[PDB]
RNA sequence: CGCGGGGUGGAGCAGCCUGGUAGCUCGUCGGGCUCAUAACCCGAAGAUCGUCGGUUCAAAUCCGGCCCCCGCAACCA
RNA sequence: GGGAGACUGGAAUUCCUGGUGUAGCGGUGGAAUGCGCAGAUAUCAGGAGGAACACCGGUGGCGAAGGCGGGUCUCUGGGCAGUAACUGACGCUGAGGAGCGAAAGCGUGGGGAGCGAACAGGAUUAGAUACCCUGGUAGUCCACGCCGUAAACGGUGGGUACUAGGUGUGGGUUUCCUUGGGAUCCGUGCCGUAGCUAACGCAUUAAGUACCCCGCCUGGGGAGUACGGCCGCAAGG
């Protein structure tokens, strides 16, 4: 169809990733 | 100082220049001549009259070692061959083969990948 | 009337003391407009005091000159791709004349005689020597020409 | 070309690696080898005269 | 940088100079390029049980030639903002555009 | 302490050991290039040898100093 | 070019030693960092080492799907046709389940030529944390395992029967002229009726006409995210 959804569940993707980079660390810990 | 009777040309024409030495049946060169040293820089030495210029200055060096017969080996892609071969064979020396030898890898290394410019 | 082609140009009447086409074509490139029998005064006045000055025909005075600053090679003007090209073309021979005879009259009227007789008399005899600034911008011109013969291939 | 084959219209003849006339009627001037459709072989004799050529270059009888 | 503002049909409030001033000197930071800008402030839509059209136009003679833009919008501090977003791209465009 | 080399358009660099013929690179404006910008390209505007001294036709050039410049490596200065 | 193991081949790139030989080479839209003048690029001879396999080779073959092309040898998997010798419905699908599964990434040990994220400098630009240039580490390679994801796409679950044709090409049987056509079974493309579709399209390799079993959907965001559990060395699934 058009790329414009794929785009949008994409955007969504990246910001998710960043989000567990940044607390990937913190989860570690406050998981531990 | 020596003679050379007869010596093959070697044709150097990759895109930005063309260096052309000239090279007796050994392989030794008794001189070089390319479009940087006559005086071109940058993007005209890409141009053919570099080349041409080039296979000048290589045909007169060549002749102050009496080279006469001339075998001609040109290099792979670029802009100058056919108008070094006629500088060649205006210059002094006279045209013997023109053996268009491409260094043909078969799938070798793999080359840079691809310039978006 | 460019991009329909060649456009059909008015045919020039010769000169009626000198009876040359190049005369009169030096008149009409003389004028600094309106007066074109002020022109025709200081075409004669310049081209007898050049009479003067040679003691000889003063049409091939002036085919003389017209020769030593009439250029072979134009530079110009084309830009492949973000960098200005010099590029040199072959001159045909109506531009040829008038890049002689425009330069000539130009250049003569930089100079410092007097008046434009005076002027126009010094420029047709330091061409027909080779002295004039004139002749420097053949050889200026023919500097760029010769600088820039690689980028000419285009064939443009 | 655009015959049919030699060896699936002649029907008999066999491709032999020590065979270097036949193996160079085959390649070129350059030493490449031919098309298919340069040639007209059948697509079995073409995997064979391939692999066959590559063979004889490989035991030095044609200029690779 | 001289600034001539005009109206077209229309009161020129002093919220519209400064802002007019300040908009149109972010040109001024970093187009070094630019001499005269002229400013002329249009208003129609309005009488009709509707909502003002205004427009702007803006002349500005570079260091050189002559630009012209045009720009029509509900209100006019959103529509002067547009246009300096317009004119910014442009000129470093008109500065890009060259270097070799 | 010396023996040396070391000075030449604004500059850097030669040339200066075998006298007649001082170049060279950025600081130079004007062009052509583009509808343009700039570059790219062309040309242009400055030293006759830090300087002064003898001989030889001819002297930066050869020889005497100096202003200098130092390299240092020495100094139980 | 189905897979695995083993041995080996040449062209090319890079470095190395040695010749020949000089001021540029490289690079670009134009340049500059860069390598040079200590002997580079160029050319000739020899050596090392690694990876990828020009030509054949394409709308072509094989594999369940990923995927598979230098050669040879060794071990092994599937398919197709022909005869009909045998068995006699032993078929189909398949919730959960186990296995395989590009690339990137991960562990331990090797290897490291070319390419090359990150990382520098140069350039461009208002500014480039970018494209373009010069260099460049992990990686890419092999051995042994993990991981389980893709536009893993024919965007089309598997099986079966039927429904006008025309023309290519791949594998094999046969009747006729005597390689040429015919007919047939299996494969893969292009065009085309009927029928179907929202339309584009599909169209005997169906998205047509029907039957059997499975998966899955129920407005868009929130979100394939939280919470919880399971697997994983971690990234994460």
């Amino acid at each position: 169809g058009s790329v414009i959804k794929k785009r949008r569940k994409r955007m969504s993707k990246k910001k998710h990733r960043k989000l567990l980079r940044r607390t990937r660390v913190q989860r570690r810990k406050l998981g531990k | 100082k020596k003679n050379v009777p007869h010596g093959a040309a070697h044709i150097k024409s990759t895109f930005n220049n063309t260096i052309v030495s000239i090279t007796d049946p050994q392989g030794n060169v008794i001189a070089w001549a390319s479009s940087g040293h006559v005086g071109f820089k940058g993007s005209r030495k890409s141009t053919p009259f570099a080349a041409q210029l080039a296979a000048e200055n290589a045909a007169r060096k060549a002749q102050e070692h009496g080279v006469k017969k001339v075998d001609v080996f040109v290099k792979g892609p670029g802009s100058g061959r056919e108008t070094a071969i006629r500088s060649l064979q205006a210059a002094g020396l006279e045209v013997g083969t023109i053996s268009d030898v491409t260094p043909q890898p078969h799938n070798g290394c793999r080359p840079p990948k691809r310039r978006r410019v | 009337m460019p991009r329909k082609g060649p456009a059909p140009k008015r045919p020039l009447v010769n000169d009626p003391v000198y009876g040359s086409q190049l005369v009169t074509q030096l008149v009409n490139k003389v004028l600094l407009e309106g007066k074109k029998s002020l022109a025709e005064r200081i075409v004669y006045g310049a081209l007898e005091q050049a009479r003067e000055k040679t003691g000889t025909d003063p049409v091939v005075t002036l085919k003389r000159a017209l020769d030593n600053v009439k250029p072979a090679l134009e530079v110009r003007s084309r830009r492949v791709g973000g960098a200005t090209y010099q590029v040199p073309v072959e001159v045909r021979p109506d531009r040829s004349t008038t890049l002689a005879l425009r330069w000539l009259v130009n250049f003569s009227r930089q100079r410092r005689e007097k008046t434009m007789v005076e002027r126009l008399a010094n420029e047709i005899l330091d061409a027909s020597n080779g002295l004039g600034a004139s002749v420097k911008r053949r050889e200026d011109t023919h500097k760029m020409a010769e600088a820039n013969r690689a980028f000419a291939h285009y064939r443009w | 070309k655009t015959r049919k084959c030699v060896f699936c219209s002649k029907k008999g003849q066999t491709i032999d690696y020590k065979d270097t006339a036949l193996l160079r009627t085959y390649i070129s001037e350059r030493g490449k080898i031919r098309a298919r459709r340069v040639t007209g072989n059948c697509v079995q004799h073409q995997r064979d005269i391939a692999v066959a050529v590559k063979n004889a270059r490989e035991v030095a009888l044609l200029p690779f | 940088a001289e600034v001539v503002v005009k109206g077209r049909n229309v009161e020129v409030p002093d919220h519209f100079r400064t802002y007019v001033s300040e908009k149109l000197s972010r040109l001024e930071r970093f187009d070094k390029t630019i001499y005269l800008f002229d400013v002329e402030l249009d208003h129609e839509r309005n009488r009709r049980q509707r909502k003002n059209c205004q427009h702007v136009e803006i002349t500005a003679r570079g260091r050189g030639p002559v630009v012209r833009g045009e720009a029509c919008a509900d209100s006019f501090y959103t529509a002067f903002e547009s246009a300096v977003q317009k004119l910014e791209g442009r000129l470093r465009r008109a500065k890009d555009r060259r270097k070799i």
